[PDB]
RNA sequence: AGCGUGUAACCCCAUUCGUAGGAAUUCCCAGUAAGUGCGGGUCAUAAGCUUGCGUUGAUUAAGUCCCUGCCCUUUACACACCGCCCGU
RNA sequence: GGCCCUUGCGGUGCUCCUGGAGCGCUCCGGGUUGCAGGUGCCCGAGGCCGA
């Protein structure tokens, strides 16, 4: 299995390097196709090798997979299969950290929470890959309050690092009751840039395909690179009037790092995007919106 | 004959109660067939395109299980529902084989990561057990009572474990016993090849006191499990028109430039029908088809216990119990002789004659003794008969119903 | 060869007088070990801890009681000293004394519980042999721990006295009092 | 490195007469100056090119 | 290719053809039928066992790689392969390794200071 | 304890050789690789004979009475077997490969065709000797390998087909009017050749 | 002629022991010290299990030296036991008949399999599996 | 980082003919100096030259 | 803005029956229409010689390719279809 | 008892000697469980093969001459000096 | 013992001395609970704090819907089994 | 264990029966050999490479 995992990683990295080249080759092909369909000059760049691209156009069909995408390779089983989520904490967790980790299990459908004892980080990832765990969550705390969250996609998927700002848990609020636990509807708002689309994809694939009649809503709203997490259930008292009751934890997210590899590959994986706070114009710049 | 499967059949089995047969194929399908209506009523396939290598069914028959070449995971389906109950993961490498406990309804699966894993189906907390091995595992079988497990390993060792306690009861070394011969095209010798070959087929007897093993040889080895010795070696075939039958190839066929097997190869391939293709191990298009190598592909023993069968390259071989093979008396004495038997028959002392004829294990003497007794004295003889001889009389009666005119 | 616990206590002469508990006390030839420290995994499966030797079970159950957990060698030495003191005081095999104490300390019937906010009602029910062994070991360890607390007497002597009293059947031991009260409550609640 | 040698295996070092040490030291001093001159001239060729 | 592009027969046949070629390793990616035209006789040769041994760095020389399989030192799973003409699948490529109780495996373990007489010779 | 004996060979009904019916015609004799099986169509039964050989069976010849049979492998080893008792009576080794073996209808002689020649032997007798068959005569007609044998009903003459595109008819006894005769008229190998009910009239 | 010697490995957690067994008179040493001088002595019988199972007669013809490194006290002790047992079995296989090796190996396996086969502990928990039984979960 | 990435795809079954005559020391590949292989007759000549 | 279910090429025997009942709307009539359509789809295949010719040459190549891989390929999912069985004794199937 | 592979002595039957007189014949059963020996004195002894402990002793009417064992059936044949054969 | 290249405690053997946190409430199933030491400060967070790594290592439980709740349903004809949820 | 012109030591040169794969030879016998239709086969170099 270890040899198979290494082989699949080299296949994934090889395809990622050549992704840009195929896109440019594809783009040149469409420009030639328009020139053929509407009688016009072949572009001077496309004047040479025009016959070869014309030969390719005959060979293109719906059967082929098309141009590859590194995002699609990472989230291959996003729609077909339900995700499997595992939640763990840092070593020797606090009392309130264990309480926060208990609530995150309730939020994610099908999630499981396991005790972190003397487990090496690399050993944890090996067990998750063997048993088909899709996504792994690690949460950090400071003085009894959650402060950091790491989301890792197990099959050599991207690893995202977050910092929590304003955490309010259900356990602090008295007499709430029990949660709905239905498959939730997802609301994504405020993500307009390319990076914002990248981040929202990671958060959305943590959840399974819901039902049409589900009354459970989870909202991710972006405002000045700060992502607000909200959980709600709605009741239609009458037409056009709907009531909202807040349930579940409430906290804020701020992304600062995305790495290509898994969290066991800190010393080897490349950084897709990093936040640079010492840049001369870092104060007046945002990255999650345009 | 059923022809629904398009590609090769990897494994077959029978359900414990009904006349239902379950089959797995390289099509990616496991199909179930009934002998009452002769139809393929149920078909199981994986959500992901995978090909299956073996099949196992529960004694209850509600559970169907299969293993894969590549996805390295066990797929378990419900018989009555027809939907995929679960996928078992944790093994690394292809799965050697699967088998259900006859009495406990737990699954044992061998893998090439030197592990045999036990899976509990009807367990609320999903208990799983791991048995580590020193070498690669190839086969797993349960004793009919279900209290013992056997694993064949790549170092040619058969290890017997206790499943519930996860303790290794015993071990048997069998590399020397699996005598292997050199193929005509092999550059290496028989010993060097044998150093890398192990048993590939195991089978318990009905009583469980002996085990049968087979592989890349013309020999099937029967071992006594408790004494860990080879009781007997059977020669499946003596045909010398099959490759690798003899350890030492004939010095007569050598010339200066070797044995020149390719010329005889092409003479064999003059059969036509298809075209040989380089690198195909088996089939019509295989290069080595006219003289296939000798192999015991599978072994099985009858639940009845009077015969056993083996699938080999020659065909399907059946071996049955025969009295002529061995003389096995139970409790002999100088008084025990057929003359005294017929004497006691003449004085109408039926019980003593029948008992002393049963101390002998010649079937004709007990046949004459039982047929000499007139009706109405049957109950007296049955009451006088002790407990130990009851099983002997039942076995003789069961043998008798087949070939006796006097049924009732 | 012959296997003796700590090199001096034989296991062949040890015999069990209760038929029900023969399958749940592991002291015989297959389960004979030199030391009560094997680093095995007996909690992995249900009913597997019945295959653990009873000396190792006593060592494990004596670690949770009144100590910083994880100190197993100290508990092994405590058990060794207790066995030596038992042999000095009584003059017979300490393994037989332990087996008799576990046999005597095990309750035969308990009371299952039906409890509401106002009052609780009762019902006498039977006890499985595994729970009998577990509860006997727990009662013996608890009695030894409570005897050793706030007294000028090390835990080894209190443990030795507890096993001696329980195997004798005397009422001076904590486990016998607990067993008698539990069976009395179950008897009154039939 | 393998600097260690047994006592019986090792051989005494050569003892030089003062005459050839004067010759040998002269050549090394001349070699040091010549090597420096060529390396310095290489950078001047590298810079101008 | 000559068939109409919007034809169900062409689409199903094209997907069926490329997945077989990709499985054997003859085609780099399961892209369009353009990649299906790049297969040559040399493409089949690159999938043979001796040259795959070369890529896995088990052997450095092609005549050495052919020697190893002919002398029974390489196995694909439990089975040992002697025929150099043996196209290995991508899935089967993960499980080509030295046969146990072989001198070459002893040399590898001796270099790595992991030579165990109990496990190897047994 | 473990007393087992081979019973039957399932899974194979024909590998190579010539098919034959028994004398009464109810059962069929089929070579299955190394062994020989009798299929009783009368009683719906299959029985593999206990005998085994070193090589695959090429030729099977049946005596007219139905008691005896000759089974020859590819290597040239021959076994004389009794069908009544299902036991191999005797062993023999023909020097070269035999294309076919045929018994005369009278049952006193049989012909073995090998190489470019045909050898005529006497039928086995009641007397037991170290050598199974006594060779009587030899015929050396054709250019190339002989293929098939047929006998006249009167057992006075026999005919042999050959690879040399010609058929040779010989006499069981030296007849003044007929010692041997050759027939051509074909442009390929002879496969079979037959005789009439009560004549020397023949087909090629 | 040439010396008859075998080197074997034993492992327990991060503790690794290398054992060398050659022809000799019965000397067994660990890090230059005798077996009885290894600490802690509470598990000293744990260090003496193989010899007591096999007797001084079988160890009378070999000299064994063990070099152990890493881990804690208990892991080191278990590694030394495993190394001694495996080294003795390997020597009796290579330079003595197979029957004595078979019987000694069977005795060692029958007492405790960890004397010859090391089983490292992995992460297996209910949390990996889904709720409910394998069968009867979601129909 | 370049060195650590190369360790990921390292094949433990890799074989080289240099591996036969060289053994690792703590994981580091030290090339031991070649021997001289002197003979007793040669050894006696060196000692006479020294004196 | 949720995760959208992708399209499966595999069709199970529980959604195949669902598809037929939805469009048509007793069980035999539903099967009767599908059987007629399946035969009509089968027939059109044979009247097109180009599809016929290319289907046979594809079969030859795939048979050759499977042997070279020693029958280690990605399997094709079984298509659900309707078969016609007659009311006559079971001896004939032997 | 000697080992065939190494030639090493593996023990002996009896405290000092198996029989008073000459040993006429020895045999080992198929399962390597029981060993039977004969002596010129006329005693027939059965020995356990592994631990070499005497099981049973049978007196013979005459001195044994030759002895062979049929392992599969478990049948022992004795020829005596009085020309009789005992089974 | 095990992580950590920018000019060990714990434990162990022996010597001496000598009679702790209510009511409520939270969390936890195997290298887990608990104890002990040793490092780093890694473009966010973190200073009486944060995160790694190793050492020792347990008691009970592997099953029900009784309480407190949650997710679904009450329209692939092998054998065998089974034979209509209700109301506005 | 045995060895007594020896050796924990080493080397050579001839002989040692082809399954199909040296057939055909007791006697007898060997003399007068007494234009259907065929269209085959071969022709691809691109490296998820090692050094
Ligand atoms: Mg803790
Ligand atoms: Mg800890
Ligand atoms: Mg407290
Ligand atoms: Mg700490």
């Amino acid at each position: 299995m270890l040899r198979r995992e290494a082989r699949l990683r080299r296949e994934y990295l090889y395809r990622k390097a050549r992704e840009e080249a195929q896109r440019s080759a594809q783009e040149r092909k469409e420009r030639l196709r328009r020139a053929l369909e509407e009688n016009r000059l072949i572009p001077t760049e496309l004047r040479r090798e025009a016959l070869a691209l014309q030969g390719s156009l005959e060979f293109d069909d719906a059967g082929g997979e098309g141009v590859t995408s590194h995002v699609d390779d990472e989230y291959r089983w996003a729609g077909v299969e339900d995700p499997k989520v595992m939640i763990t904490t840092s070593r020797d967790p606090s009392s309130r950290l264990k309480m926060f980790a208990k609530e995150l299990k309730l939020v994610f459908p099908g999630a499981q929470r396991m005790n972190r004892g003397r487990h090496e980080v690399g050993a944890l990832v090996r067990a998750c890959k063997a048993n088909g765990v899709t996504d792994l969550l690690v949460v950090h705390e400071h003085r009894g309050t959650p402060v950091g969250l790491i989301v890792s996609h197990l099959p050599f998927g991207p690893t995202a690092y977050f910092t929590l700002c304003n955490v309010v848990m259900r356990h602090d609020i008295p007499d709430l009751g029990t949660m709905s636990e239905a498959k939730p509807h997802l609301i994504t708002h405020g993500f307009s840039s390319r990076l914002g689309k990248r981040v929202s994809d990671i958060l959305r694939y943590l959840f399974p395909v819901p039902k049409d009649d589900s009354h459970r809503v989870i909202t991710f709203a972006n405002q000045d690179d700060y992502i607000s997490f909200r959980h709600h259930v709605y009741k239609k008292t009458d037409h056009r009037n709907v009531e909202l009751t807040e349930v579940g934890p409430r906290f804020e997210l701020k992304l600062y790092m995305i790495r290509l590899g898994t969290l066991e590959q800190e010393a080897t994986a490349d950084v897709e995007w990093r936040w640079h706070p010492y840049t001369n114009t870092a104060r007046k710049r945002v990255f999650l919106s345009t | 004959t059923f022809t629904e499967h398009s590609s090769g059949v990897t494994g077959v089995t029978f359900t414990a109660t009904g006349y239902v047969v379950v089959t797995s194929s390289m099509d990616g399908t496991v199909r179930a067939f009934d002998l009452h209506r002769y139809r393929n009523f149920r078909t199981f396939t994986s959500p992901r395109p995978t090909q299956f290598s073996c099949v196992a069914v529960d004694a209850s028959g509600e559970i169907v299980s299969a293993g894969a070449q590549d996805s390295f995971e066990i797929f378990v389906w419900s018989m009555q529902t027809g939907r995929l109950l679960d996928v078992l993961s944790g093994h690394e490498g292809p799965i050697s084989g699967l088998c259900f406990n006859p009495m406990k309804s737990v699954l044992a699966s061998a893998s090439w990561d030197k592990t045999v894993r036990l899976w509990d189906m009807f367990d609320s907390w999903r208990t799983k057990e791991t048995l580590a091995l020193t070498s690669d595992a190839l086969a797993v079988t349960f004793r009919p009572d279900g209290a013992e497990l056997a694993v064949a390993t790549l170092n040619s060792q058969i290890t017997f474990w206790d499943p519930e306690n996860a303790v290794q009861t015993g071990s048997i070394e069998g590399r020397h016993d699996l005598k292997t011969g050199r193929k005509e095209l092999d550059k290496i010798t028989a010993k060097h090849a044998a150093k890398g070959k192990a048993f590939t087929a195991l089978c318990y007897s009905a009583d469980g006191h002996s085990i049968l093993a087979g592989g890349m040889s013309k020999f099937v080895c029967i071992y006594h499990v408790r004494e860990q010795i080879l009781m007997k070696r059977f020669e499946i075939s003596c045909n010398l028109s099959l490759d690798a039958m003899e350890e030492f190839l004939n010095r007569r066929k050598m010339t200066e430039f070797g044995n020149l097997a390719l010329i005889d190869q092409d003479a064999g391939q003059e059969d036509g029908v298809a075209i040989p293709l380089p690198g195909v191990r088996k089939g019509d298009m295989s290069s080595r088809h006219f003289k296939p190598e000798i192999r015991v592909t599978s072994l099985r023993f009858s639940p009845t216990g009077r015969c056993w069968a083996a699938t080999t390259t020659e065909g399907l071989l059946i071996y049955s119990l025969d009295t002529r093979v061995l003389f096995d008396p139970f409790e002999l004495d100088t008084s025990v002789t057929p003359g005294r038997v017929r004497e006691a028959l003449r004085q109408q002392d039926f019980t003593r004659a029948i008992l002393m004829a049963l101390r002998l294990n010649e079937s004709k003497l007990v046949q004459e003794a039982l047929e000499a007794v007139p009706r109405g004295e049957i109950e007296v003889v049955t009451s006088s008969l002790p407990e130990l001889y009851v099983e002997k009389v039942l076995e003789f009666l069961a043998s008798s119903f087949e070939v006796s005119r006097h049924l009732e | 060869p012959d296997i003796k616990l700590f090199g001096k206590w034989s296991t062949d002469d040890v015999q069990i007088n209760d038929i029900s508990l023969q399958d749940y006390i592991a002291v015989k030839e297959k389960y004979a070990k030199y030391l009560p420290h094997s680093a095995g995994r007996y909690a992995a499966k249900r009913f597997r801890k019945a295959q653990c030797p009873i000396v190792e079970r006593l060592t494990n159950s004596m670690m949770m009681h009144g100590r910083n957990n994880g100190k197993k060698l100290m508990t092994v030495r405590i058990v060794k000293h207790a066995f030596e003191i038992i042999h000095l005081l009584t003059g017979e095999n300490p393994l037989q004394v332990l087996v008799n104490a576990i046999i005597n300390s095990g309750p035969r019937e308990d009371s299952t519980r039906i409890g509401r906010a106002g009052t609780v009602r009762r019902q006498a029910v039977d006890v499985s042999p595994l729970r009998r062994v577990n509860q006997a070991i727990w009662l013996l360890c608890t009695g030894a721990r409570e005897a050793a607390f706030r007294n000028i007497k090390t835990i080894a002597e209190c443990l030795a006295d507890e096993l001696i009293n329980a195997a004798k059947g005397s009422s001076n031991s904590y486990a016998i009092k607990k067993k008698d009260e539990l069976e009395r409550v179950a008897k009154s609640n039939r | 490195k393998a600097g260690k040698v047994p006592k019986d295996r090792r051989r005494p070092a050569v003892i030089r007469e003062p005459h050839e040490r004067k010759i040998l030291a002269l050549l090394d001093a001349l070699s040091t100056v010549h090597s420096q001159k060529m390396k310095k001239a290489k950078e001047q060729r590298h810079l101008h090119n | 290719r000559d068939l109409p592009e919007r034809d169900q027969f062409r689409v199903r046949a094209s997907a069926a053809l490329l997945d077989k070629l990709y499985a054997l390793g003859l085609v780099p990616t399961r892209g369009s039928l353009e990649l299906c035209d790049f297969v040559t006789a040399s493409s089949f040769c690159r999938r043979r066992l001796p040259t795959v041994l070369l890529k896995l760095r088990m052997a450095q020389h092609l005549q050495a790689a052919v020697a190893f399989v002919e002398q029974g030192h390489v196995r694909v799973g439990p089975d040992v392969v002697t025929d150099p003409a043996f196209l290995v699948t991508r899935s089967m490529e993960d499980f080509v390794t030295w046969v146990d109780s072989s001198k070459i495996k002893r040399h590898v373990l001796e270099y790595n200071e992991e030579r165990d007489d109990f496990d190897l010779e047994a | 304890k473990f007393a087992y004996r081979f019973s039957n060979l399932l899974g194979t009904v024909y590998r190579r050789g010539n098919l034959n019916f028994t004398c009464d015609g109810n059962s069929v004799i089929s070579p299955v690789g190394n062994r020989v099986t009798v299929f009783d169509l009368k009683n719906n039964k299959s029985d593999t004979l206990p005998l085994a050989t070193r090589y695959n069976v090429k030729c099977v010849g049946l005596s007219p009475d139905g008691r005896l049979a000759i089974i020859v492998d590819e290597g040239g080893d021959a076994l004389l077997v009794s069908l009544v008792c299902r036991s191999v009576l005797h062993h023999f080794h023909f020097k070269g490969s035999v294309h076919s073996v045929s018994f005369s209808p009278d049952g006193r002689k049989f012909v073995v065709t090998k190489g470019n020649i045909a050898q005529m032997y006497h039928a086995p007798g009641k007397k037991r000797e170290f050598n199974a068959f006594v060779l009587d005569k030899t015929y050396f007609g054709p250019y190339d390998e002989t293929t098939c044998i047929d006998w006249t009903d009167d057992s006075r003459c026999f005919v042999v087909g050959s690879k040399d595109m010609s058929t040779w008819v010989f006499g069981a006894e030296r007849w003044d009017n007929l010692i041997y005769y050759a027939l051509g008229g074909h442009k390929d190998a002879i496969v079979a050749c037959f005789f009439e009910s009560n004549s020397l009239d023949l087909y090629s | 002629g040439p010396l008859q010697s075998v080197q074997v490995f034993g492992r327990k957690k991060t503790a690794t022991a290398v054992a060398h067994c050659k022809r000799g008179n019965g000397l067994i040493k660990v890090n230059g010290r005798p077996l009885e001088m290894i600490e802690p002595r509470t598990l000293q019988y744990k260090l003496l299990e193989p010899v007591l199972l096999l007797g001084k007669e079988r160890f009378a013809g070999v000299d064994i030296r063990v070099r152990v490194k890493g881990g804690g006290h208990v892991a080191q002790i278990y590694a030394i036991r495993q190394s001694i047992s495996k080294a003795l079995v390997a020597y009796y296989q290579k330079y003595v008949d197979e029957a004595s090796k078979k019987e000694i190996k069977d005795i060692l396996i029958q007492y405790d399999r960890t004397l010859l086969v090391a089983d490292p502990r992995r992460c297996e928990s209910k949390k990996f599996g889904g709720p409910g039984a394998r069968a009867r979960y979601q129909k | 980082k370049a060195l650590r990435k190369k360790a990921l795809e390292k094949n433990p079954d890799e074989f080289y003919y240099k591996m036969t005559r060289v053994k690792l020391q703590d994981g580091v590949h030290i090339i031991k100096e070649t021997k001289e292989e002197v003979t007793p007759e040669q050894l006696k000549l060196m000692r006479t030259q020294d004196v | 803005d949720d995760v959208v279910r992708k399209e499966k090429p595999k069709e199970d025997a529980y959604e195949y029956k669902k598809r037929l009942t939805l469009d048509h709307e007793s069980l035999a009539e539903i099967y009767e229409q599908e059987y007629i359509k399946l035969n009509q789809q089968k027939t059109a295949e044979e009247e097109n010689p180009e599809h016929v010719e290319i289907q046979k040459m594809m079969d030859s190549l795939f048979l050759k390719l499977d042997a070279l891989s020693n029958f280690h390929f990605i399997p094709k999912p079984p298509v659900p279809e309707i078969k016609v069985v007659s009311n006559l004794p079971a001896i004939t199937m032997e | 008892v000697y080992n065939m592979q190494s030639g090493i002595h593996r023990g002996s039957f009896g405290k000092d000697q198996a029989h008073k007189g000459s040993v006429r014949g020895v045999a080992v059963d198929g399962l390597n469980q029981l060993t039977v020996t004969t002596g010129s004195e006329g005693l027939l002894k059965f020995w356990n093969f592994k631990n070499k402990i005497l099981i049973h002793s049978v007196s013979l009417s005459s001195s044994p001459n030759i002895m062979l064992l049929h392992r599969d059936s478990g049948i022992l044949g004795l020829a005596l000096d009085d020309f009789s054969i005992s089974v």
